[PDB]
Formats: structure tokens, C-alpha cells, sequence
């Protein structure tokens, strides 16, 4: 499986809203599609799992959303701390995949 | 929830590195350890598993043949080491936490834990 995201960057003010793409090559069951969070310096953290569910510690101001072969991650308002790099993950067929992830 | 890896490490090509990682904070055994590998500049890049209970292991076809995980449970840490290294296997090296395969809500399909990274230099 291919996982893609876009844009490859993405650039916009604190306090407002961004939305990021993941696509499939292929379709990806919402149980198997995860997002996370990797600041600069720091390892990834999960944000959303199930394609919608958040994960514990998580701010409601991250939301996810999608099925089949297109999902999105939506930060309702940016915060300083959200301008970092993003991926999306898939599982299936006893494997684990990421994207190339973002940049916001 | 705390996993601790090991420090950053140098190597040959063609020598071998082995890095830990000590989990806390929940059942050792409830969970399986994957490894997950992210050269500079790149994505993440999934490795392999072992499940501490019964030392079972599942391995990418990337690493395959060179990559072998291992865990001990009296001291809860699990180990992953990649042998003939190559220059391209400079990468930061995470363990992360995910649920095992019998988990009825599919916790299995995401890493909700990740250690602090472990840089290998090659």
C-alpha cells in the first residue's frame, strides 16, 4: 500500500484552521487509520486513531475524519505547538505503513 | 505510560547495533514493542515487533534477514539489533507500544506509546 499526504507543506496563521490529506492507493479500513504529531527534536505522538478517535491527551481542537481511500486531520485553531510535522498511518496485511507526512 | 531507549550510537558499516528500550508503567507483556525507523529527512518506517510472552516476531521485508528483535521481562526491555549495517541505516531508532492482535478494538493498528529516539550513526 501507498499512503499519501497534502500538501507536502502546509503554511498558514496561528488561530485559524488547517486541514490535512491522506490518501490510499488503496481502501483502509477507519479502524486502521492513525495520525500523529512529531515536534522538532521529539519523537511522534499519537493524535488520532480510528480514523476519528482521539487519543488520550489529546485537545478537541484535533479531529479527524474519511474512509476508503481519503482521510483528513482538522486542527480547528493552530496553536503554536501544532506548526510541526504530521503523519498518517495504516494498518493491514500484518503490516504498518506511513505516509511521507506534512509540515504545518 | 514510559518507554526509555538507550543513547545514541556509532558504527562501521557492516558492524552491528543493538538498542533497548526499558518500558514502565503498564503490563510488559499486554503489549506488543515495535520498532520504528526514520532516517534524516525522512518518514517513518516500520521494522518489525516481538511479543515479550512468548518472544514471537514479525519483520518488514525491508529488514528481514538482518534485523532481530529480542525482550527480556525480568527486567521489562525489549531489544531490537540490526546487523550489516550500511550507510543508509543512519537512522533515529524508536520503540513504540501498540496492543496485541487478539485486541477486540483494533489497538493493534496504531502505536499509542513511543520511546525517545536512539540515534545510529553508520
Amino acid at each position: 500500500i501507498v499512503m499519501m499526504q497534502s500538501p507536502g507543506t502546509l503554511s498558514l496563521s496561528p488561530g485559524e484552521r488547517a486541514t490535512l490529506s491522506c490518501r490510499a492507493s488503496q481502501s483502509v479500513s477507519s479502524s486502521y487509520l492513525a495520525w500523529y504529531q512529531q515536534k522538532p527534536g521529539q519523537a511522534p505522538r499519537l493524535l488520532i486513531y480510528g480514523a476519528s478517535s482521539r487519543a488520550t491527551g489529546i485537545p478537541d481542537r484535533f479531529s479527524g475524519s474519511g474512509s476508503g481511500t481519503d482521510f483528513t486531520l482538522t486542527i480547528s485553531r493552530l496553536e503554536p505547538e501544532d506548526f510541526a510535522v504530521y503523519y498518517c498511518q495504516q494498518y493491514g496485511s500484518s503490516a504498518w505503513t506511513f505516509g511521507q507526512g506534512t509540515k504545518v | 505510560v514510559q518507554l526509555v531507549q538507550s543513547g545514541a550510537e556509532v558504527k562501521k558499516p557492516g558492524a552491528s547495533v543493538k538498542v533497548s528500550c526499558k518500558a514502565s508503567g503498564y503490563t510488559f507483556t499486554g503489549y506488543y514493542m515495535h520498532w520504528v525507523r526514520q532516517a534524516p529527512g525522512q518518514g517513518l518506517e516500520w521494522m518489525g515487533w516481538i511479543n515479550p510472552i512468548s518472544s514471537g516476531t514479525s519483520y518488514a521485508q525491508t529488514f528481514q534477514g538482518r534485523v532481530t528483535m529480542t525482550s527480556d521481562t525480568s527486567i521489562t526491555t525489549a531489544y531490537m539489533e540490526l546487523s550489516r549495517l550500511r550507510s543508509d541505516d543512519t537512522a533515529v531508532y524508536y520503540c513504540a507500544r501498540a496492543a496485541p492482535f487478539y485486541d477486540f478494538w483494533s489497538g493493534y493498528s496504531y502505536f499509542d506509546y513511543w520511546g525517545q529516539g536512539t540515534l545510529v550513526t553508520v
